[PDB]
RNA sequence: AGAGACCGAUAGCGCACAAGUAGAGUGAUCGAAAGAUGAAAAGCACUUUGAAAAGAGGGUUAAAUAGCACGUGAAAUUGUUGAAAGGGAAGCGCUUGUGACCAGACUUGCGCCCGGCGGAUCAUCCGGUGUUCUCACCGGUGCACUCCGCCGGGCUCAGGCCA
RNA sequence: CCGGGACCGAGGACCGCGCUCUGCAAGGAUGCUGGCGUAAUGGUCACCAGCGACCCGUCUUGAAACACGGACCAAGGAGUCAAGGUUUUGCGCGAGUGUUUGGGUGUAAAACCCGCACGCGUAAUGAAAGUGAACGUAGGUGAGAGCUUCGGCGCAUCAUCGA
RNA sequence: AGACUAAUCGAACCAUCUAGUAGCUGGUUACCGCCGAAGUUUCCCUCAGGAUAGCAGUGUCGACCUUCAGUUUUAUGAGGU
RNA sequence: GUCCCACCCAUACCCCGCCCUCAGGGUAGAAACGAUGCCCUGAGGAGUAGGCGGCCGUGGAGGUCAGUGACGAAGCCUAGG
């Protein structure tokens, strides 16, 4: 006897991609190298977020961008591990370089129009293997629909699931003082 | 595709994973939503606060159709114009004309105010409109008029 | 471009035309493919330089791929035949694959291969008669 | 010809693990299945009762799947196939499927003699 | 009779793939890997001088 | 009338067959079981034992280990022959012993030296062609101390099982 | 510091730490010798011997039970399908998204192509008439991966005070 | 006499609605590997049954955050066996 | 009743071999690799109700082995491997 609390315990964090995109498969292979034989940080965070699920790749917008580009950050180059999107409320789109996983079809056009460059992930390592001179972003995690029905209860305010809404849909007792009490 | 199913890999394990002492009979606890009020009170209370009551007055034979006005905000409003053209007065080529901009047929009726407005003159024809709305769009030159 | 080397080795990994899979390994019927293992390093038929060697009527014939001619599959192989002796066909296939760059990792098995394809050219001796151990008292009535 | 040199082979065990109760009723094959009653006599271990098959029987990765010559067999179903061991003939051996014609069979057998592997089922 | 028989999929995703499937129609490795017999063609995406 | 990612004689309609038939009930009604010899009956002439059914010979057939109880013919249960055990159950687990039966492996391989037999052709050079542009193939030139195959003799190294 | 006995030999070019330093007991067994090359070693099956071994499935705090079902064998025999929800995984497009009610066409229940409406999403809140989202570089303070001209700029998310 | 009404009577026999409902008995079909429980809280014409919290498994993300603990030591409070 | 020497054996403890599970490292100016592979190091393994992963068989459908077969396919019997 030995007399553990804890035995055979797994990770906790995916270790591989879980798609079987065969392209997806090679730049995880690029990346693989570049962290082993490389002493820059920037290498092993981009590595991990390859494996990352759909909803944790939450899309960045030029609008988010456009925001992270001021206070002498006006020069270096924005990496997104996600999709980029373009904003229909920007009307004027300042001159940037980015490197995304993929563009949408307007967000690559208005890039390049007023003067940009668009790269992508396997060039990127080309250019700068060590990261230098770069800043990296995430999108919204918790804007989600799915997210606001999350732990809900009494004096929570979350949202209910309700096949519709208006006055004959809940409301009513437990809902005001006037009918019985409230939450 | 039933090959890949939690049901063949129960084959050879008496009570199909629903227990020995419990074991799934008909329907224990009643048919839909019965107990409300007597032994599901503590689940509909928890969550679905306010099942029961009544809230508000009637309305015999309501028309939806009287209630359409899809509203627009300001800030999306000079996306309503040709991206081709758009660019042009952005630009700052123009310097003599004016858009005349038509929300009806775009399939608006009343005009939100939400965000900013660049400093170029427009005309916006809409049948309603609110009171910050109006504002944004006069100082930068422009009017709205009503249209019905 | 959107096809490479490492591409078409992703896409046939799990299963190709060539493939032999049975309980104890996995083997393939490849031409361009010496050991006749399935692998990144030996499967002729993806990578841009290969070898293949097959036995002629006498000797061993070679075969090798021109990579500026892959879109052209009716003059992609530079082929040769070796008739003269077991020596000087072993200098010529090892210089062929290991002195101007072409797959010098490839050395020791083409020359292993031909060593193979021309031992089984000889003459069989004939095997001994079988004997009996526990049948021979039945035998001797 | 001879095989590669290797390690002594080890089994572990050489039974074959009979199934409970199979042997007084005629209704039940041999082929072992686990007990799952809740106070059956095997499933907990009783001293003096039949095993039960565990991880820890496993043979060695080195030796596992090559029988006592040392070769691993392999299937072969006509003479285009046996030119496959070309270059394993010191690792694995042929065995003709039981299927394959009288006369196929000595086409086979004949072939392989040229290239040194070693045939199973042979003497026919 | 009233399980689901067909199914539905985007219009999108037939186009990605009708459009990924020729272009593998012109590469010689993928096709000699289906067991096509393509050792004697000239070129392998075979055109004819509209004789037919 | 045309079809199927449908079932294949305990399945598919109750019915693949003289099936809403045989049969049960006073009556309304209830309602089965049952497909396959061979390519072709060529479905066993004649002799002999028997009261007869049938048997033994002899025939037809690619086959009667297909004979109208007919393709293939599994298990429960039974008969004969051969082997073995048994003082109020039998079976089973771990480990030896005796008797019967049996799969492998080994039975040579490589290298060097001497002698003999048989062949065209080893280094080198010239012309032509191919190719990874410096590496090869083909034609010619060699012409016996070189190269290649076989046989006989001698020597070194390694190779099966138990100690 | 010197004797006596038992069990074991994993690894497979060189590399290292060291020593008594022409070498070695120092990052894992080598050297010499004999009998036999087949039923000899080894394996399967039957029986005798030493030790161990209560009948399975099930409900139950407790089953070998004087608790219930089971004489034997062969075939059949039990979490399925549709509509509507929900969270998680893969994929396409992305402020948009969805061809197939229908029309065009066809090698014809397949495949390919077209658009007006419409559904969900882009704006909430009140019983209702109604009204309807920027003081600030879309704010201030404390932590924050990463980047950095070394001063600093600070994503996601958590807490807190405001508009 | 609750007797008899086709071997059927304290409400005949035949087909259909009908695969009538069951908080209650019985059964629920191949192998290996890793983790591993509960009979307790609150409400119910509730006590052979359900909902609710707990104990359990799987999928992950945030940092590798130096944070943590069925424990001892030192200083200082509460209690009525 | 008390005290003192020697000895006997558990699936427990120490050393060695092998299997699986979990964790941390090495491997491209590629003479390179079922990169889902190979090599190096350490610790752990009981289990009903229940959860998840990996694999083996049966009837059909698309592709492919230019697969086996009247010189004998499928099926069945077999103290023969
Ligand atoms: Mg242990
Ligand atoms: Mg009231
Ligand atoms: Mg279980
Ligand atoms: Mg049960
Ligand atoms: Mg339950
Ligand atoms: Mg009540
Ligand atoms: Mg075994
Ligand atoms: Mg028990
Ligand atoms: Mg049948
Ligand atoms: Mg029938
Ligand atoms: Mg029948
Ligand atoms: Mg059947
Ligand atoms: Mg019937
Ligand atoms: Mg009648
Ligand atoms: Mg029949
Ligand atoms: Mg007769
Ligand atoms: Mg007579
Ligand atoms: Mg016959
Ligand atoms: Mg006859
Ligand atoms: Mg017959
Ligand atoms: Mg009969
Ligand atoms: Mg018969
Ligand atoms: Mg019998
Ligand atoms: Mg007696
Ligand atoms: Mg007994
Ligand atoms: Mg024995
Ligand atoms: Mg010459
Ligand atoms: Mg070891
Ligand atoms: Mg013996
Ligand atoms: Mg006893
Ligand atoms: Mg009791
Ligand atoms: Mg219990
Ligand atoms: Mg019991
Ligand atoms: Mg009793
Ligand atoms: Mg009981
Ligand atoms: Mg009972
Ligand atoms: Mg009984
Ligand atoms: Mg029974
Ligand atoms: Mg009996
Ligand atoms: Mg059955
Ligand atoms: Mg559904
Ligand atoms: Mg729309
Ligand atoms: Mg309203
Ligand atoms: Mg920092
Ligand atoms: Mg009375
Ligand atoms: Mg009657
Ligand atoms: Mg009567
Ligand atoms: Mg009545
Ligand atoms: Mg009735
Ligand atoms: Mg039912
Ligand atoms: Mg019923
Ligand atoms: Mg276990
Ligand atoms: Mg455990
Ligand atoms: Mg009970
Ligand atoms: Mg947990
Ligand atoms: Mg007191
Ligand atoms: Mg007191
Ligand atoms: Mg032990
Ligand atoms: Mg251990
Ligand atoms: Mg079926
Ligand atoms: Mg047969």
């Amino acid at each position: 006897g030995i007399d553990l609390r804890w035995k055979h315990v797994r990770s906790s964090h995916r270790k591989a991609p879980k798609s079987d995109n065969v392209y997806l498969k090679l730049l995880v292979k690029l990346y693989r190298f570049l962290a082993r034989r490389t002493e820059a940080p920037f290498n092993k965070v981009v590595l991990r977020r390859l494996f990352m699920s759909r909803i944790n790749r939450p899309p960045v917008s030029l609008s988010r961008i456009a925001r992270n580009l001021k206070n002498g950050n006006e020069k270096k180059t924005v990496v997104v591990v996600a999709t980029v999107t373009d904003d229909n409320r920007l009307l004027q789109v300042p001159k940037m370089e980015v490197a995304a996983l993929r563009f949408t079809a307007k967000a690559r056009a208005r890039i390049e129009a007023a003067g940009g460059r668009t790269l992508t992930l396997d060039q990127l390592a080309l250019e700068k293997p060590t990261g230098a001179n770069t800043l990296l972003l995430r999108g919204p995690k918790n804007a989600r629909e799915a997210v606001k029905h999350f732990g809900f209860g009494p004096h929570k305010h979350k949202k209910p699931y309700v096949r519709s809404k208006g006055r004959k849909f809940e409301r009513a007792r437990g809902r005001r003082r006037s009918r019985g009490f409230k939450v | 595709p039933t090959r890949f199913s939690k049901t063949r890999k129960h084959r050879g394990h008496v009570s199909a994973g629903k227990g020995r002492v419990g074991k799934h009979r008909k329907h224990p606890g009643g048919r839909g939503m019965a107990g409300g009020q007597h032994h599901h009170r503590t689940n509909l209370d928890k969550y679905h606060p306010g099942y029961f009551g009544k809230v508000g007055m009637r309305h015999f034979h309501l028309l939806r159709n009287h209630y359409w006005r899809p509203s627009i905000n300001i800030d999306k409003l000079w996306s309503l114009v040709p991206s081709d053209v758009r660019e042009q007065y952005l630009s700052g080529q123009k310097k003599d004309t004016a858009p005349v901009i038509d929300l009806l047929s775009h399939g608006y009726a009343k005009l939100l105010g939400k965000g900013r407005l660049p400093e170029i003159p427009v005309v916006v024809r809409a049948r309603y409109v609110s009171a910050e709305a109006e504002r944004k769009v006069k100082e930068a030159g422009g009017v709205v008029e009503l249209v019905a | 471009s959107n096809v490479s080397a490492d591409l078409i080795w992703e896409v046939s990994r799990n299963y190709n035309s060539f493939l032999v899979k049975q309980r104890t390994g996995t083997f393939s019927r490849d031409a361009l493919n010496l050991t006749n293992q399935h692998s990144r390093k030996h499967a002729g038929f993806v990578n841009d330089k290969a070898l293949g060697i097959v036995p002629a009527e006498k000797g061993v014939k070679v075969i090798a791929k021109k990579v500026k001619a892959a879109n052209k599959p009716a003059s992609s192989l530079y082929t040769v035949t070796y008739k003269s002796t077991a020596r000087k066909a072993y200098k010529a296939i090892a210089s062929q694959a290991a002195k101007h760059g072409y797959r010098a990792d490839l050395r020791q098995a083409a020359v292993a291969r031909a060593s193979a394809i021309l031992r089984s050219q000889r003459p069989v001796k004939p095997e001994p008669p079988k004997k009996l151990r526990g049948a021979a008292a039945r035998r001797a009535a | 010809v001879a095989a590669k040199k290797h390690v002594p082979i080890v089994k572990k065990r050489t039974k074959r693990f009979m199934r409970h109760q199979s042997d007084r009723f005629k209704c039940l094959d041999s082929a072992w299945r686990k007990p799952k009653g809740i106070d059956n006599r095997v499933r907990r271990r009783f001293k003096g009762n039949l095993a039960m098959p565990s991880i820890g029987y496993g043979s060695n990765k080195k030796t596992k799947h090559m029988m006592p010559s040392g070769h691993k067999a392999f299937l072969v179903h006509n003479v285009k196939d046996v030119e496959l061991l070309l270059m394993h003939n010191r690792t694995y051996a042929a065995e003709i499927a039981h299927n394959v014609s009288s006369r196929k069979r000595i086409d086979i057998i004949t072939r392989a003699k040229q290239l040194g592997v070693k045939v199973t089922n042979a003497k026919a | 009779i009233w399980r689901k028989w067909h199914v539905k999929i985007n219009q999108g995703q037939k186009r990605f793939a009708t459009a990924s499937a020729l272009a593998a129609s012109a590469v010689a490795p993928l096709l000699m890997a289906r067991g096509h017999q393509v050792s004697t063609v000239p070129e392998v995406p075979l055109v004819v001088d509209s004789a037919a």
